[PDB]
């Protein structure tokens, strides 16, 4: 695994900067699209807004991170009731054969970009009733998975951490510098 | 008697063919995002077979598939067509390279030549070079050497690109298979769609080439070609050949068109529905060069002056080139899919009819082959 | 090798034929509305023959208390079909649709293997 | 990559020729570079005077079961627990 | 006390218990295969009184490492230059059928050793579907010794021999031939107070025995009642008389069977069979059973253009005895010299895959069951050839194993009541292999391919050099 890099080593390297991206771009467009693209991401990245599935007992440190000790909303992540409005949908629970047609649907009216986390080892794999005879053996069976946080129930950091994650995934999308490549 | 390529067990067939078996296939499914791609790749994941997706933008848009297949059986790879440092990655382990590639529309980045022709020869280019087996390529039906415009004075570059690519395919992958579709629909399309958009039409009219009636197809459901592909994937007697994917039947353009506005209930009686003949009105042709040149990604209602051509020209099935009845595929009707695709599509979808209140759509009528004599004169 | 057992519903085989066929009635009477009502590409000549195909799985069927049981059941279906609790999914479940078929012949299977 | 053809200490390698390394071409493959098997081998053993001694791992309660050990043979005698050799001369 | 080969390799629980049957040596020994995610572990002992007793020989118990060995995985051709190359199922069976058209009758099996019966009949079948009938088997035997089916069988049950209180054994060392069968021997010699003798050359048998002589015209002596021991046979009340089944196979074999089989009728007592055959092979006596000629020269005498080997992996055929142009098609499990002749090389499934009918030498026919999937493209025996068929043209009549066994069930029908014995009434120099330890590990294909069976033989071997060294 590649570890971290020394205190002498790194006190060489350059600061990292923001962007991902780096400002290496050639030409003017392209690094006007590059800048472009930060503010999409800084856009979609500040104010990610869950869907408020809590289907089982990962549901209750779903709301631990609503909580005041965490405080998901620091972060900008405003829980949501509506799949229309909602951006990210948080799978906490063990997706049950009754259920996996009713989250399939509340997937698809989410309108894009739609990111997905799943939350502990019932929705990760099917976690403790993996062999059951009504269990849908993960989520990922049904809906695109984005992140994956494990645990039974994660810690509320882990989520926490899990959520950080997505920011960062959602940071370095090239939405717009790969159309002009295409 | 066809040698086994490898006799390592652990690259075998295993099991009854579930998602957890194994098809010994390892394919690389070049351009799996596009609209026959989502198709081919489920019934890829079905059999067990391990894929490798490139895709060349953000991995949003092929993320979607990583649902069909099983743990460890989807891999995603960007890669850039132009670079082959980037396409040797995702063919060096591959028993079957499938080139899904192609545009209906140029670009600013690519021009037909630097897709269909350079594009995918520089694929099977490298296949060749890799080892893989099989190769699998597609292309349109009525393909001709030198194909004459119908309507539109550049609308039969895409064709001929595809002519060239055709060639080049066979040039660097000797033994490649190609299936040639035609009028592909069956959802996410560019068929059904094109005819239900709003753009196509005139406020409620239907510019179409003769008033469509000159212009026979024979389009085919998206699930039976993807079943084609696979299909010749599985078996090395197909290896080389050329095959031509059509429909059943044969239609009218008038007689096909018609039948969807009663399946989606825009009869002329109250919608308002009238067909132009497109040559009458030039309004027409101004939105697709107007809609070509303002849209930056892609044009709206896939609409453009090289989608027109398209409509215009009449599939020319050959005689004696084998079909997908050869390959196996049962072939679906569009009377058994077609009023499954419009349901979304309907107008006045709002209503809540009671039951008989909207009176069932009468089918369409095939056009005979003694008959399209006649129409043609 | 007889004994004496509580009925379910019915007492003679003849009354179980004439429940049998009016849980055919109702099916039959109901498929212009699943059709309606359900986002299916099945239509209502193809359903009217599903349910003739399935009423022939239990061909053989002797014992009242067994035929009884069926018609429970297929009861029970049909409350939940004529009321929309079955979801797109399950309706078209009937068909096995997904599961391509599986050729009989043994030199296929052979080759395909187990 | 230099970790794709590196044999793991349990001596398992996927062959260049093997599919299944299509699972590298974006991931690595961390093989282990402390080998136990090595490391243990390093360690000289600890000459005994009693005919029986005991090896509880060196730490007690945080170690393995105790077990004793015979050395009335000649050879150098391997715990079977922690690997360690004890020889009585 | 503890399994070396075996050893650290999984624990009880994890484990899934698959009785089945030993195929390695003739007594038909049954047993537990342990298995767990598709490999076998390690084979047991399962108790049956009236055969196995809760004992099994090594041979037996260390097999299990030969199944994971020299295992053929896919079908394999003959190219033209001369090499074999592995090639698919549809091509395989394709390629032996162009042998067959063009063979034009000329066809013979052979059955091997770890042959099966349901195997068997299914090449039995195919054969006279093409309308040949040279059908036999590696071990050579009496002529005419199948009209009888007490002329090749232990008609003195597995668990009678314990009571037993005279025996004879001619040319049979039966504690490396059968261990299981002379593990009862001294049972009697230990408390029944059983007389022992021998006729073949000196050997012990882990008790006192008495060895009348090698020469051939001993056994006409205590037949012609002449000879001091026959005195013994003719007074206890429960004598047996063992000849080992390698002898039957000798020349002389027919006159040396006549003279024993016409002595035991004298000395048969109330229900009791003295005449006793002593089989090595599982395949044997069920293709005997089937219908089957025996000696591996009934095939070679016929010149045929084609020639199956099914599991046949003796070295009794050469390439060099077959007509220059001929076909071998081997069925079988391990690559060894019965592939390393064949033309087309098809395979099959080893005895812990398989569900397949065995009959063991008193006769008890018994069934294994499959507790691991045959590995690589690897198929049932009797599946390939039930294929093979078709792609000839003449489907056999079964497609499933009941219909199969019900064809056995029309041929034979106590082969079908698995688990029990029909009595079969009346029957009507030599010099031994398997003499030394050293020979009874390596007799069969699947011993032959075991790493643990080479240093049993190196160990062996390493004994004695040192030995010799010290004096
Ligand atoms: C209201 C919103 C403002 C909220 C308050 C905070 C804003 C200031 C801040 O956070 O400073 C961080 C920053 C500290 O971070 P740093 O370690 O120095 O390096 C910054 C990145 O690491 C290095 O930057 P980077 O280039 O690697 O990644 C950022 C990327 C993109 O910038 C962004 O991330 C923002 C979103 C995309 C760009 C938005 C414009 C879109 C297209 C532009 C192209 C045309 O590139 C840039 O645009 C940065 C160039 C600076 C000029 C901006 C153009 O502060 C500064 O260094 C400058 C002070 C802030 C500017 C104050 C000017 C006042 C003028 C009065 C009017
Ligand atoms: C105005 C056209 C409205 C298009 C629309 O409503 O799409 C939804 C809807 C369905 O569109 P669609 O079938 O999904 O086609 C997708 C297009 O490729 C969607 O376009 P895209 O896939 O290439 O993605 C980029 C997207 C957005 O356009 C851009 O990326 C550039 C806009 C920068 C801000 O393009 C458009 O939506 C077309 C708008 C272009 C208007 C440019 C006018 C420039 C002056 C205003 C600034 O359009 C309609 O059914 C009727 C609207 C026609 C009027
Ligand atoms: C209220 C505050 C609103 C803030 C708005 C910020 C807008 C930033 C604009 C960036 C584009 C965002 C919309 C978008 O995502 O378009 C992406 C599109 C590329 O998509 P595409 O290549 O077609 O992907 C394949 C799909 N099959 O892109 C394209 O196809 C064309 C891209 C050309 C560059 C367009 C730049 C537009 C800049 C708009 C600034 C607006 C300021 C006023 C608001
Ligand atoms: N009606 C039909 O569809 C018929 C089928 N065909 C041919 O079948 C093929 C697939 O059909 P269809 O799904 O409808 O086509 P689509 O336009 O729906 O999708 C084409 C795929 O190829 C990719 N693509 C296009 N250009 C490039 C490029 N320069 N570099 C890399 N990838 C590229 C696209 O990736 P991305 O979208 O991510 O940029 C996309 O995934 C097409 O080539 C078509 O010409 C021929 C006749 C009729
Ligand atoms: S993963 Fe654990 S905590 Fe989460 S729902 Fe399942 S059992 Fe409960
Ligand atoms: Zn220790």
């Amino acid at each position: 695994q590649q570890t971290l890099p020394v205190a002498e080593v790194a006190q060489n390297l350059p600061k990292k900067g923001y962007s991902p991206f780096g400002t290496k771009q050639s030409s003017v467009a392209e690094w006007s699209l590059a800048r472009l693209d930060d503010l999409l991401n800084w856009g979609r990245k500040g104010s990610i807004w869950p869907l408020t599935f809590g289907l089982a007992c990962c549901a209750v440190e779903m709301m631990h991170i609503a909580a005041p000790r965490y405080d998901m909303d620091r972060y900008g992540v405003v829980f949501r009731a509506s799949p229309r409005q909602a951006d990210v949908i948080i799978v906490a629970g063990t997706l049950t054969n009754k259920m996996a047609p009713a989250l399939r649907k509340v997937y698809d009216q989410m309108p894009e970009p739609r990111w997905v986390i799943s939350m502990g080892s019932c929705a990760n794999g099917g976690g403790y009733y993996h062999y059951s005879y009504s269990v849908v053996r993960g989520c990922d069976r049904i809906i695109p998975v984005d992140i994956y946080v494990p645990g039974c129930p994660p810690t509320a950091e882990a989520l926490m951490y899990g959520v950080l994650q997505l920011q960062k995934k959602v940071k370095r999308m090239k939405t717009l510098q790969m159309w002009y490549r295409k | 008697p066809r040698p086994l390529k490898t006799t390592n067990p652990a690259a075998m067939k295993r099991g009854t063919g579930g998602r957890s078996s194994f098809n010994g296939i390892v394919a690389t499914v070049f351009g799996a995002t596009g609209f026959v791609g989502r198709y081919v790749c489920n019934k890829l994941g079905k059999s067990g077979t391990q894929m490798i997706l490139p895709y060349r933008g953000d991995d949003s848009d092929v993320i979607r598939l990583k649902v069909t297949g099983d743990l460890g059986q989807v891999l995603f790879h960007f890669y850039n067509l132009e670079d082959p440092a980037s396409i040797r990655d995702a063919v060096k382990h591959s028993n079957v390279v499938i080139n899904l590639v192609g545009r209906d529309f140029e670009t600013k980045n690519f021009k037909f030549k630097d897709v269909h022709v350079n594009g995918a020869e520089r694929i099977a280019r490298i296949a060749r070079e890799a080892g893989v087996e099989r190769f699998i390529h597609l292309s349109s039906l009525n393909v001709e050497a030198n194909p004459k415009d119908l309507y539109v004075k550049g609308g039969s570059e895409w064709l001929k690109s595809k002519y060239e690519g055709e060639l080049r395919v066979r040039d660097a992958f000797p033994n490649a298979t190609i299936i040639r579709p035609a009028d592909i629909y069956g959802s996410e399309d560019r068929f059904l769609r094109y005819y239900a958009h709003i753009w196509r039409r005139q406020f409620r009219s239907m510019p179409l080439w003769h008033k469509g009636e000159k212009t026979v197809k024979q389009p085919v459901y998206v699930s039976d070609v993807a079943q084609a592909i696979i299909n010749a994937a599985k078996d090395p007697d197909s290896a080389g050949r050329i095959y031509q994917a059509v429909g059943p039947k044969r239609y009218q353009l008038s007689e096909l068109v018609d039948w969807f506005h009663r399946l989606m209930r825009k009869d002329q009686k109250r919608w308002g529905y009238m067909r132009y003949d497109m040559r009458w009105d030039p309004t027409f042709l101004l939105k697709a060069k107007l809609n070509s040149f303002i849209c930056p990604g892609t044009p709206i209602g896939g609409l453009h002056p090289a989608r027109i051509e398209r409509e215009a020209v009449t599939d020319k099935v050959l005689t004696g080139v084998p079909t997908l009845e050869d390959l196996g595929v049962t072939l679906t009707t569009m009377e058994q899919q077609v009023p499954w695709e419009l349901r979304p599509y309907r107008a006045a979808l709002y209503y809540d009819a009671e039951l008989g209140e909207f009176e069932t759509p009468s089918p369409p009528k095939c056009i005979e082959a003694r008959d399209e004599l006649r129409l043609f004169a | 090798a007889v004994q004496q057992v509580r009925p379910i519903l019915s007492v003679d085989r003849e009354e179980a034929r004439k429940r049998a066929l009016n849980l055919y009635k109702a099916w039959y009477r109901q498929i212009p509305y699943i059709v309606m009502d359900y986002d299916i590409p099945m239509t209502v000549e193809q359903c009217r023959d599903k349910l003739r195909e399935e009423f022939v799985k239990h061909r053989n069927v002797t014992d009242i208390r067994v035929i009884d049981m069926l018609v429970i059941k297929g009861q029970m279906e049909l409350k939940e079909s004529v009321e929309i609790w079955k979801q797109k999914g399950h309706i078209m479940r009937y068909w096995k649709e997904s599961q391509d078929p599986k050729p009989t012949d043994f030199l296929s299977k052979f080759i395909q293997g187990v | 990559r230099g970790d794709i053809e590196k044999v793991t200490h349990t001596g398992q390698v996927f062959d260049k020729e093997d599919y299944r390394n299509a699972r590298f071409v974006n991931a690595k493959r961390y093989v282990n570079e402390n080998w136990g098997i090595k490391l243990i081998e390093e360690v000289p053993p600890k000459e005994c005077t009693e005919r029986v001694v005991f090896c509880d791992g060196g730490d007690g309660p945080l170690g393995h079961p105790k077990v004793y050990i015979n050395l009335d043979k000649p050879g150098n005698h391997i715990c079977g627990y922690c690997g360690l050799r004890f020889v009585k001369k | 006390l503890t399994n070396k080969p075996y050893s650290f390799v999984a624990r009880p629980w994890e484990i899934r218990k698959v009785s089945s049957i030993d195929v390695l040596d003739a007594v038909g020994s049954n047993i537990v295969v342990s298995t767990r995610t598709n490999e076998v572990l390690r084979i047991l002992p399962r108790e049956n009184e009236d055969v196995n007793e809760e004992w099994l020989a090594d041979k037996s118990r260390f097999a299990c490492d030969g199944l994971k060995r020299q295992r053929l995985v896919a079908p394999m051709v003959r190219m033209p230059n001369g090499e074999l190359q592995a090639v698919e199922w549809e091509g395989a069976l394709i390629a032996v059928a162009k042998a067959i058209k063009a063979a034009g009758g000329q066809i013979a099996g052979i059955s091997g050793q770890l042959a099966d019966l349901e195997a068997q009949v299914a090449l039995k079948d195919l054969l006279n579907r093409l309308g040949s009938e040279v059908v036999a088997t590696e071990q050579g035997f009496i002529a005419g010794g199948t009209d009888n089916r007490a002329n090749y069988l232990l008609n003195s049950t597995i668990a009678g021999l314990e009571e037993a209180d005279a025996v004879l054994l001619v040319g049979t060392n039966p504690r490396y031939e059968a261990p299981l069968v002379n593990t009862r021997l001294r049972k009697a010699y230990v408390h029944n107070e059983l007389q022992i003798a021998s006729i073949g050359p000196k050997i012990d048998l882990s008790y006192d025995h008495e060895n009348l002589g090698a020469d051939a015209a001993l056994v006409k002596d205590v037949c012609s009642g002449a000879h001091a021991f026959s005195k013994v046979l003719e007074g206890a009340k429960k004598p047996a008389i063992i000849i080992g089944a390698d002898l039957l196979e000798r020349a002389d074999g027919a006159a040396i069977h006549a003279t024993v089989a016409e002595y035991c009728k004298k000395l048969k007592k109330p229900n009791w069979n003295p005449f006793n055959v002593l089989q090595t092979n599982a395949a044997q006596v069920g293709a005997l059973d089937v219908g089957y000629k025996a000696g591996a020269q009934t095939a070679v005498k016929a010149q045929p253009k084609v020639l199956f080997l099914l599991n046949a992996d003796a070295g009794k055929v050469t390439r060099e005895q077959l007509p220059k142009d001929c076909f071998v098609v081997y069925i079988g499990s391990h690559g060894d010299n019965g592939a390393s002749i064949a033309d087309a090389v098809l395979p099959g499934a080893a005895y812990t895959e398989k569900q397949g009918i065995y009959v063991n030498t008193e006769g008890r026919p018994q069934q294994t069951l499959p507790g691991v999937s045959p590995p690589g493209m690897a198929r049932e025996d009797w599946k390939i050839l039930r294929a093979l068929s078709e792609v000839v043209g003449k489907p056999l009549p079964y497609d499933n194993l009941d219909e199969l066994r019900n064809r056995l069930e029309d041929v034979a029908p106590h082969l079908t009541r698995l688990g029990q014995l029909e009595p079969a009434g009346d029957a009507g120099a030599i010099d031994i292999k398997l003499k030394e330890l050293r020979d009874y590990f390596m007799t069969d294909a699947i011993s032959r391919a075991s790493p643990t069976m080479a240093k049993c033989i190196s160990a062996v071997n390493k004994q004695q050099r040192e030995n010799e060294a010290k004096q």
